[PDB]
């Protein structure tokens, strides 16, 4: 059709077709694949917690929230050398005081971070 | 639960500058 | 003050029970309960009876400078609306009973 | 008179009332059940104590020749009066007040840690010869802390 | 419209143990009146059309009674206390709550033993139960993750005045009366006397029995 | 007030989620708890 872009879906990446006009009796079609990137609604951090056998009722509660980092349809610019993150997965405090625990046993040294409410 | 990324290179450049590619 | 810890705050306590007596209360499938060195702040909303097996316990009631201490096989009933801190210092070990009105 | 610094102790001592609160507004019977056990924050000491003296035994195993694991002893200086020192550290520029909290080695049990730690060694190394991952999903020191939340779970 | 049932066998049939005169007043007069004052409570409310069950606990409104729950509350108990009886009983149950009463009380003779002393040690009036302990609370945190299958077990509990387990949701299998309205014409103040005839003349271990099957399968239907 | 101890935290934090994130919109939000389980899931 005369639409600028049709995008096809996969019937394994979608397809953006673009028809591109040179003169005004001349024109073409570019086909592009696109990404096709799902966001896990698993980010693993069990790495965290130990996973308790029992977890009493809290006023503080975690939250995982996921991150576009750029606005629909905004240039994404890749500098020379350096890799670009697309989204970020952050962790959100919600219901706070925090500082460093350190355990020490025969000149050994290990750090905490201690985020209690 | 789907986002796209299509890639595209482009160039901003000053008028005087020579391009030696042709559209 | 001159007036003692337990009689203040009626902790009954039966030092030294005999044998006769725990099996008398049923004390063998009492459930069980044991810590370390730690500080237990507790408000008793039963009475509880507590038969200890091992170890000692501290217990400071709420504001108080003097300590009660009860030892290996004593009986102790922690009355209802009791508020107290219980400080271990080694192993400790007992066997213990929640008490609603009447029961025991 | 001199003895008497408790309020509720005194009126005890005589017939008088309890001195008034605000009343929390919440039932006793619709809270939620406690099971963090007390002991399990002296626990969790004990376990890093355990994991950085065996992290010490991999990296650095020439310290420890002729020595048994079980012989150590703590540092000249080591008062049992002072496990926690309070202080204050700077990161950055900002400046987070810091705990230190001091542990013997005569009250931790590196004979099963060793053990576990190497039994953990070799299934790492043999998922590593296949191409595979390992992950350890908890340690003996974490199994005692969850029996311990049980019991004092059953209690509440 | 809750209906009084009569007891499951004849007036006459309990004696020497459990007079007529005793029976006429309890069930005739007591029983009756719980019943019928009940009805009245009921009508024209939202309690119409439940069973009796549901109205115990919706009256008992989580210990704030509402006005209906003592007469709902021992019309229950009362049905359950006829049921309890037999002209035969006593004796010894078997089966599996045989195996739960050994199990839960060491044996037979120290279960009866510590029932009798319960029963006679409850001041003023109320009702002894033997009760399978399966409850579920409505509080946070409060689901065993690794259940040890021993945590449901047999108990024997005291309640005070119209009050049964079916608050604290248990599942009742055995109970006696021990208001004195429910002795005092065949024994006079003699309670102990009165607890050692229904446990050794009136019991009626058959229907405990049946009663603990029901229970288990409440238990089981939960689990699954 | 823009000079209320609230309104001065409340910017503040903001700088100091923009120091991580920024412009970004939120594209769906999950509990930590309910972010583990769908992990030991596909695991
Ligand atoms: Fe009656």
């Amino acid at each position: 059709s005369r639409h600028s872009g049709i995008l096809i879906p996969p019937g394994k990446n979608w397809i953006y077709v673009q028809r591109i006009t040179p003169t005004k009796k001349k024109f073409f079609v570019l086909v592009r694949p696109v990404a096709t990137y799902e966001i896990a609604d698993s980010i693993n951090l069990a790495t965290l917690f130990p996973k308790d056998l029992f977890r009493e009722k809290d006023n503080i509660q975690l939250r995982v929230f996921n991150y576009i980092l750029y606005g629909n349809g905004k240039p994404t610019r890749g500098i020379s050398d350096t890799s670009i993150q697309l989204v970020r997965t952050c962790l959100v405090l919600n219901w706070v005081r925090a500082f460093f625990v350190e355990v020490n046993t025969k000149g050994l040294i290990r750090d905490f971070i201690r985020i209690g409410l | 639960d789907r986002f796209f990324f299509i890639p595209e290179e482009v160039h901003i450049l000053p008028e005087s500058s020579a391009i030696m590619v042709e559209n | 003050m001159q007036t003692p810890l337990e009689e203040l705050y009626n902790v009954k306590v039966e030092r030294k029970v005999s044998q006769r007596r725990l099996e008398e209360l049923g004390v063998s499938r009492w459930s069980v309960w044991k810590t370390g060195k730690c500080k237990l702040p507790w408000d008793w909303q039963v009475d509880q009876l507590v038969y200890i097996e091992e170890g000692e316990v501290r217990v400071v009631p709420e504001g108080s400078k003097r300590f009660m201490q009860f030892l290996a096989g004593d009986l102790v009933r922690y009355p209802k609306w009791l508020e107290a801190d219980l400080f271990f210092n080694a192993p400790y070990s007992e066997r213990y009973c929640f008490k609603a009105y009447a029961d025991d | 008179r001199d003895g008497d610094t408790n309020p509720d102790e005194i009126r005890r001592d005589c017939g008088r009332p309890p001195e008034p609160r605000k009343d929390p507004g919440s039932k006793p019977e619709e809270e939620g059940l406690l099971s963090d056990h007390p002991y399990v924050d002296k626990l969790w000491q004990l376990h890093v104590a355990e994991q950085m003296i065996l992290d010490d035994y991999e990296a650095n195993p020439e310290k420890y020749k002729g020595k048994k694991l079980s012989e150590l002893s703590d540092d000249e200086g080591f008062d049992e009066r002072k496990e926690i020192e309070h202080g204050e550290a700077y990161y950055k520029k900002t400046k987070l007040p810091k705990v230190i909290l001091k542990t013997s080695v005569k009250e931790l049990d590196l004979e099963a840690a060793l053990i576990e730690r190497k039994y953990h060694n070799k299934l790492m190394m043999e998922a590593k010869a296949r191409g595979e991952g390992y992950k350890i999903e908890k340690l003996r020191r974490n199994i005692e802390m969850d029996e311990y939340d049980s019991l004092h779970w059953r209690r509440s | 419209g809750f209906e009084l049932k009569p007891p499951p066998y004849p007036l006459d049939a309990l004696e020497p143990h459990m007079s007529r005169e005793t029976l006429d007043y309890h069930w005739g007069k007591h029983h009756k009146t719980y019943v019928e004052n009940l009805n009245k409570q009921i009508v024209g409310t939202d309690l119409d059309g439940l069973s009796l069950e549901e109205v115990v606990l919706l009256s008992y409104n989580r210990g704030n009674m509402l006005p209906a729950f003592n007469n709902a509350a021992q019309a229950w108990n009362h049905e359950f206390f006829w049921e309890s009886i037999q002209p035969g009983g006593g004796g010894k149950p078997s089966g599996d709550l045989l195996r739960l009463i050994e199990r839960d009380f060491g044996s037979f003779s120290d279960f009866v033993e510590r029932f009798k002393a319960a029963a006679a040690s409850n001041f003023g009036s109320g009702w002894t139960w033997l009760a399978y302990k399966a409850n579920r609370l409505d509080v946070a945190n409060a689901v065993n993750p690794l259940p040890k299958e021993e945590d449901k077990k047999l108990v024997i509990v005291k309640t005070p005045n119209a009050v049964n387990p079916l608050v604290w949701d248990y599942s009742p299998l055995l109970t006696i009366d021990t208001w004195e309205h429910a002795y005092y014409l065949d024994f006079e103040n003699r309670r102990i006397e009165y607890i050692n005839t229904f446990m050794e003349k009136l019991v009626s271990w058959e229907t405990v029995s049946t009663r603990l099957e029901s229970a288990m399968a409440r238990a089981a239907q939960r689990e699954q | 007030p823009k000079n209320s101890e609230i309104s001065k935290q409340e910017r503040m934090k903001d700088a100091h989620n923009k120091s991580i994130v920024g412009k970004g919109n939120v594209w769906y939000d999950m509990s930590y708890d309910d972010a583990i389980k769908q992990t030991i899931e596909r695991r």
